[PDB]
């Protein structure tokens, strides 16, 4: 699907 | 999809995506996205965290934001604006879909928001700035 979310 | 896309608009908190590309002139694989944020709210918004996700063929990267809060709106003065850069590697030129997770506090409530962005400029034209 998609990867995990990404932070700063 | 060259024009600025409204990614988020509630409680008077707006987040737009602005489109560009870099850094080898030669290349057309990485999209630069400046995400700008304004508030019209009467109570200030603090503790803003914007996350993002993409499909496995792409890659997303979030640079630190110019800030983490916005004041109560005071229409008399220049508005405050948060600005954040994010870079979207997509060398396979596959369809563009992004999923954000927005977090912020306003007064005594804490909004945990999620949404989909699909209005990206087609990967072909990433070379053209």
């Amino acid at each position: 699907g998609w990867n995990s979310f990404q932070s700063s | 999809n060259i024009l600025p896309v409204t990614v988020y608009d509630q409680h008077g908190f707006r987040i737009l995506f602005h489109f560009a590309r870099d850094p080898l002139p030669g290349r057309s694989d990485v999209l630069v996205v400046v995400v700008s944020m304004l508030s019209t709210a009467p109570q200030p918004i603090r503790n803003i965290v914007f996350q993002s996700a993409v499909p496995k063929v792409m890659k997303v990267k979030l640079q630190p934001p110019s800030g983490t809060e916005l004041p109560a709106f005071n229409p008399i003065v220049h508005p405050s604006a948060i600005t954040q850069v994010l870079l979207l590697a997509n060398p396979q030129k596959e369809k563009v879909r992004l999923r954000y997770k927005l977090t912020f506090t306003m007064g005594d409530q804490t909004y945990n928001e999620m949404g989909d962005v699909d209005q990206f400029p087609p990967p072909e034209t990433w070379g053209s700035l």
